[PDB]
RNA sequence: GAGGGACAAGUGGCGUUCAGCCACCCGAGAUUGAGCAAUAACAGGUCUGUGAUGCCCUUAGAUGUCCGGGGCUGCACGCGCGCUACACUGACUGGCUCAGCGUGUGCCUACCCUACGCCGGCAGGCGCGGGUAACCCGUUGAACCCCAUUCGUGAUGGGGAUCGGGGAUUGCAAUUAUUCCCCAUGAACGAGGAAUUCCCAGUAAGUGCGGGUCAUAAGCUUGCGUUGAUUAAGUCCCUGCCCU
């Protein structure tokens, strides 16, 4: 049970029936450059470093 | 007449507790002997740690501060700092 | 000897100003400034209706008095020859010796 | 903030229409120079035609 | 040319021992100041509540519920009082105990609501580590209200004490147990 | 720094039960007896404020409640009292506790013999100065 | 050789009259150490507990405050002594100096040079204050 | 050097102030002062005993401030909020009587000159024993 | 001899000159009516009537 | 008083040549708050605003106007806007220290604003003075806040509702309403269930002052100041509205 870090490459858009959570595409420091896309609710730059607890997660909402 | 409310919340901490007005002997012993033990002398600490009120825990607070055991840092309002030399 | 030049108009005011420093340039007397006073202003808040339906809705009417004071020491044939001028009807004018 | 009326696109338009040698990329030249070739009562409205004037200017100069 | 220091302090060696929430604590040189009682005009843009200091931000938070909503002279003062009680609490430095208290005192993932519209879920998802800087204050704080309420302990001592019970991992704060009360839910909808 | 003095309760008028915390604030729990007026016979009777109410000598406790049944000898004037000048004898006085309900119950009594309607608003449910009573007054 | 530099918090307004001299600071003709406050004994001394000693050992300021709250006088006589230092080193002191000890200023703080365009807004005429409302009600 | 009770801090100042005004005896208490006197308009009877020194001194004070106030004018410095319970507060003003007090006292002591446009203002004898005693109130702080 | 101040000098010109103009167009209905306009001179207080049909 | 000053101008990215967003700097300001506010509807409210008015009733034992009382306040109850508290970030006492709008007289028909001295504890009285006003109240010495003492988790000194006695003031008249001051009696209230109101920066909230009716007179309202937050800067899920 890893507990990772991943830093924002960019930003799609905020999502949810009131817009609250953030489909962020972030990326993996731990690991080589791969892509998963993460939904980070509240205020979120490209650049910020973000606790992870699971890696093997999905893009939730379309 | 009849009571009426909306909440029911009872249970507290000490059945309306009492504390200790005057000094006894053997507590003001105990207080005076156990006291260097301590690492901050605050009167908060000195009221409910030892069944102290704390008019009687500010009075011996200041008594011990005339005696010069404990060394005053900074005293204000409502927080009295006092700590132990060594 | 001083004039006070009460006013309903801003620019009326300005207007008579310049009118009365341009006749007074001339003259061989000491012209003082035209000291501005602070604007009274007289604010009224009224209910907008008769009858109370609706939100708690209020005019606000206001005034805008303004005030210039003039110092002119002269005797009073001086006095009273620079008194004769036509005047807009939004300045009055008073004297105090 | 800068979705500025018909009007004065429209009065930008036909400045630069008319007088185009006279106008250049400074602000603060262009401003006079528009007080100099037109008539507006509001300062706020100079600033704001002087101010598409000079983004006009900036597009046709590079495109 | 003096160090900058809050009491009789120093601010420095004060470091953030791990990543995600560096750039938004300013415990750093270039965010020093003497007093938290500052120029605090730091909401007209979206980002620049996060160079404000924590200790500024905790005072904010701790002036809170009609009574004790503004009074920044008092709630300084509680916050100077509390930092001398947790340095004379074992020395300690309590910069780096109110550091290690933002980091671990709250939230990692909440749990929220999805579209979809039907069944209520609360699944949780990643908080942005500004937002857990926020509600870590807000943890802080209002454990530190409500365990000072009602008792001869002061604001400033029960601060001290839920600062020091937040930074050791010792689970008798409640800023711990709410972030037991987030996590288990956490690990519920995983 | 007076270590321990026995007394805890006192016997005051038959009635009233003396507490613990302060002695100005101890005379306080005296029905008749409220803010200001402890605070005034303390300072007639020249006792450390300091100290508590199990600390004073009984002979100073008989001092104090010698200038609670008569308080115009020494000082304290016509105004400070409770019972001022309608009394049918035109006594300024400091009620007692088993006094003081007495003179209310004949306060009442003369009400209801005059039937006036303060008494008649007091005898029923009702309030005197309660002047709107709508939503103020229930159960 | 004396320069008058002006205050302007939001209700505050603090004259300094700065001149060369041995060390002085008179806040209405009461000294630094004597600040209104308890807790904002460092706030002030920002020009002195930063800059240096022998500044103000070359520059007298005198300080006249007619603001409106504690705190805004307090951020008066702050802007209005980082002010009068800069306004003294332009009018006798050199720009090399000058510039150096106002970026020094500036990259401490912006609202030591640069004052706050922030005045409370009307109360409305339909809510209790400025923004807010008064309750509604549904049923 | 330069002494002035703006350069002293006032709450070692007239805590010192009240007790070289008992060495003096600079104080007249008729008769209803002599019995009790409570504040403003307000419940309780201030604590302790030297109260009316510690009126005198502030009144010294704001004498030394202001030349030219008053019974209503000191009254209305000292002020205060009255808390009314149920309906909401307001400012209430002190009491005259000890203002005429402590104004008829320090005449009668030699420390209120009147003026005559005006009230009360210093007096020089005043002033060398404010200043006197604001010098060795200085002089313990610093010692 | 008396004397008012000018906060409410002015306010009791201003409802002179409604009183005025509302009560000529209230009985000079008749003829065209315009407006008023009053002149302020302590020797012979000016009144013009601004009307259409001067007859 | 006039003029200047800010216009998303400058840079980089996001965007179709675009329209325009985001970060920084210079700047006081990268934009504050109000007023006015269309075409057209509601069969919304007001005849209790009038010498604005159509129709119906009355006009001498009046549905006209006065005079003297009572009444709108009246209570087993439910609802709304608010105020005070449920305390120790606090209550009491003493000291210290800062404001901004604005109001005020012999009125185009009845009238103040208040300094100074004395008396009274206080509410108040007496004599005298200034102001038709940046002049006099007034360098509006406000509250909150700050410092020191007391209180010590107890429905306690928080809360002051109810209630008795007395003393002052307006008014011709205050008791089944004035108002203010002193003493005393000292309740519920332990942070409030279902639901629900307002709010994005000098903003909510704490806190005092000024005008309106006023003679007595604010717990309402309109404005002004002091201290001054948290968290969003997004969306169509709830609600309401608009367009196609
Ligand atoms: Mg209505
Ligand atoms: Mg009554
Ligand atoms: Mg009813
Ligand atoms: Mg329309
Ligand atoms: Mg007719
Ligand atoms: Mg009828
Ligand atoms: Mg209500
Ligand atoms: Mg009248
Ligand atoms: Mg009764
Ligand atoms: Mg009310
Ligand atoms: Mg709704």
């Amino acid at each position: 049970q890893p507990i990772k870090l991943a830093r924002v490459t960019k930003v799609l858009g905020r999502t949810g029936s009131q817009g609250q959570c953030t489909q962020v595409r972030v990326e993996f420091m731990d690991d080589t450059s791969r892509s998963i896309i993460r939904n980070v609710k509240g205020p979120v730059r490209e650049g910020d470093v973000l606790t992870l607890l699971e890696s093997e997660r999905e893009a939730r909402r379309l | 007449g009849k009571a009426k409310k909306k909440k029911w919340s009872k249970g507290k901490v000490r059945d309306k507790l009492n504390n200790l007005v005057l000094f006894d002997k053997a507590t003001y012993d105990k207080l005076c002997k156990e006291v260097p033990n301590y690492k901050l002398i605050t009167p908060a600490v000195v009221s409910e740690r030892l069944k102290i009120r704390g008019s009687l825990a500010r009075a011996a607070l200041q008594e011990l501060l005339s005696k010069g055991l404990i060394k005053l840092v900074s005293k204000h309002r409502a927080q009295v700092i006092y700590t132990r030399n060594t | 000897i001083r004039i006070t030049l009460t006013s309903r108009n801003v620019k009326s005011l300005e207007k008579v100003c310049a009118d009365l420093i341009r006749g007074a340039k001339e003259k061989n007397l000491k012209v003082k400034g035209p000291v501005r006073m602070p604007t009274k202003t007289l604010r009224i808040t009224t209910r907008k209706t008769p009858c109370g339906e609706g939100s708690k809705t209020w005019d606000r009417f206001q005034m805008r008095i303004h005030k210039r004071l003039i110092d002119l020491h002269s005797p009073s044939e001086i006095v009273k020859q620079i008194t004769s001028i036509s005047i807009e009807p939004g300045v009055e004018v008073e004297v105090t010796i | 903030g800068r979705v500025r009326t018909k009007t004065v696109k429209k009065a930008a338009r036909v400045i630069i229409e008319k007088y185009y040698t006279r106008l250049g990329n400074d602000f603060h030249t262009n401003k006079r120079v528009c007080e100099e070739i037109a008539i507006i009562p509001s300062k706020k409205l100079r600033n704001k035609i002087a101010g598409y004037v000079t983004h006009l200017m900036k597009r046709i100069q590079r495109g | 040319p003096d160090i900058k220091l809050f009491g009789k302090w120093s601010t420095d060696d004060v470091q953030i021992n791990d990543i995600s929430l560096q750039d938004y604590i300013a415990v750093k040189e270039k965010y020093a100041k003497y007093l938290p009682h500052s120029a605090g005009r730091y909401a007209a843009k979206r980002f620049r509540k996060a160079q404000c200091p924590i200790v500024e931000r905790l005072t904010n938070s701790m002036m809170m519920h009609g009574r004790n909503n503004g009074k920044k002279l008092m709630t300084v003062r509680i916050v100077k009082h509390a930092f001398e009680i947790i340095h004379l609490l074992t020395g300690e430095n309590p910069l780096q105990v109110l550091v290690n208290a933002i980091i671990n005192s709250g939230p990692r993932e909440d749990s929220t609501r999805i579209g979809r519209a039907g069944t209520v879920r609360r699944q949780a998802v990643d908080v942005s580590p500004l937002r857990r800087v926020n509600q870590a204050i807000w943890l802080l704080c209002t454990g530190a209200r409500e365990a000072a309420f009602r008792n001869i302990k002061t604001i400033a001592e029960c601060l001290a004490d839920e600062l020091i019970n937040a930074a050791k991992g010792s689970s008798n704060s409640y800023a711990i147990k709410k972030k037991d009360e987030l996590e288990r839910v956490a690990k519920s909808n995983r | 720094v007076i270590p321990e003095k026995f007394q805890h309760i006192l016997r005051v008028l038959n009635t009233n039960i003396d507490g613990r915390r302060k002695i100005a604030f101890a005379i306080t729990a005296i029905k008749g007896v409220g803010r200001r007026y402890a605070h005034v016979v303390l300072r007639k009777a020249d006792i450390d404020l300091t100290k508590r109410a199990g600390e004073l000598t009984e002979d100073e406790v008989e001092r104090v409640i010698t200038i609670m049944q008569n308080p115009r000898q020494y000082k304290i004037p016509d105004w400070f009292l409770n019972r001022q000048k309608d009394v049918k004898d035109g006594k300024y006085s400091q009620v007692l506790a088993n006094g003081l309900d007495n003179k209310l119950r004949e306060d009442l009594e003369r009400l209801k013999k005059i039937r006036a309607h303060r008494g008649l608003r007091h005898f029923w449910g009702l309030r005197v100065r309660g002047q709107h009573t709508k939503t103020t007054g229930r159960r | 050789q004396s320069v008058q530099v002006f205050g302007r918090k939001k209700t505050a307004t603090a004259v300094a009259h700065c001149k060369r001299g041995n060390g002085l600071i008179k806040v209405n003709g009461r000294p630094l150490e004597m600040i209104e406050p308890r807790t904002l004994q460092y706030k002030l001394l920002e020009p002195v507990l930063l800059l240096g000693k022998e500044r103000f050992a070359g520059v007298d300021i005198r300080v006249r405050v007619k603001g409106g709250g504690h705190v805004a006088q307090i951020y008066a006589i702050r802007q209005s002594i980082s002010k009068a230092l800069v306004a003294y080193y332009q009018k006798y002191v050199d720009e090399a100096s000058k510039k150096e000890i106002k970026d020094i200023l500036i990259q401490y703080d912006r609202t030591l040079l640069v004052a706050d365009p922030r005045r409370c807004e009307s109360k409305k005429f339909g809510g209790p204050g400025a923004r807010a409302r008064y309750q509604k009600s549904y049923r | 050097p330069g002494v002035t009770v703006k350069d002293v801090n006032q709450q070692e100042f007239v805590r010192a102030l009240a007790a070289f005004l008992k060495k003096s005896g600079k104080l007249k208490v008729p008769e209803w002062v002599d019995t009790v006197k409570l504040a403003k308009h307000k419940e309780l009877a201030p604590y302790d005993e030297n109260w009316f020194y510690t009126r005198a001194a502030s009144t010294a004070r704001h004498l030394y401030l202001r030349g030219g106030a008053g019974v209503g004018s000191m009254t209305k410095i000292y002020g205060g909020r009255q808390r009314n319970g149920v309906m909401p507060s307001h400012f209430s003003r002190g009491s005259k009587s000890v203002a005429r007090r402590v104004l008829q006292a320090l005449e009668g002591l030699k420390m209120v000159e009147k003026d005559q446009d005006g009230g009360r203002k210093l007096t020089p004898q005043g002033q060398r024993d404010l200043d006197r005693i604001a010098g060795q109130v200085a002089a313990a702080n610093k010692k | 001899a008396v004397q008012i101040s000018k906060k409410r000098k002015f306010v009791a010109d201003g409802i002179f000159k409604a009183e005025l103009n509302e009560f000529l167009t209230r009985e000079l209905a008749e003829d065209g009516y315009s407006g008023v306009e009053v002149r302020v001179t302590p020797t012979r207080t000016e009144i013009i009537i601004l009307a259409t049909r001067t007859q």
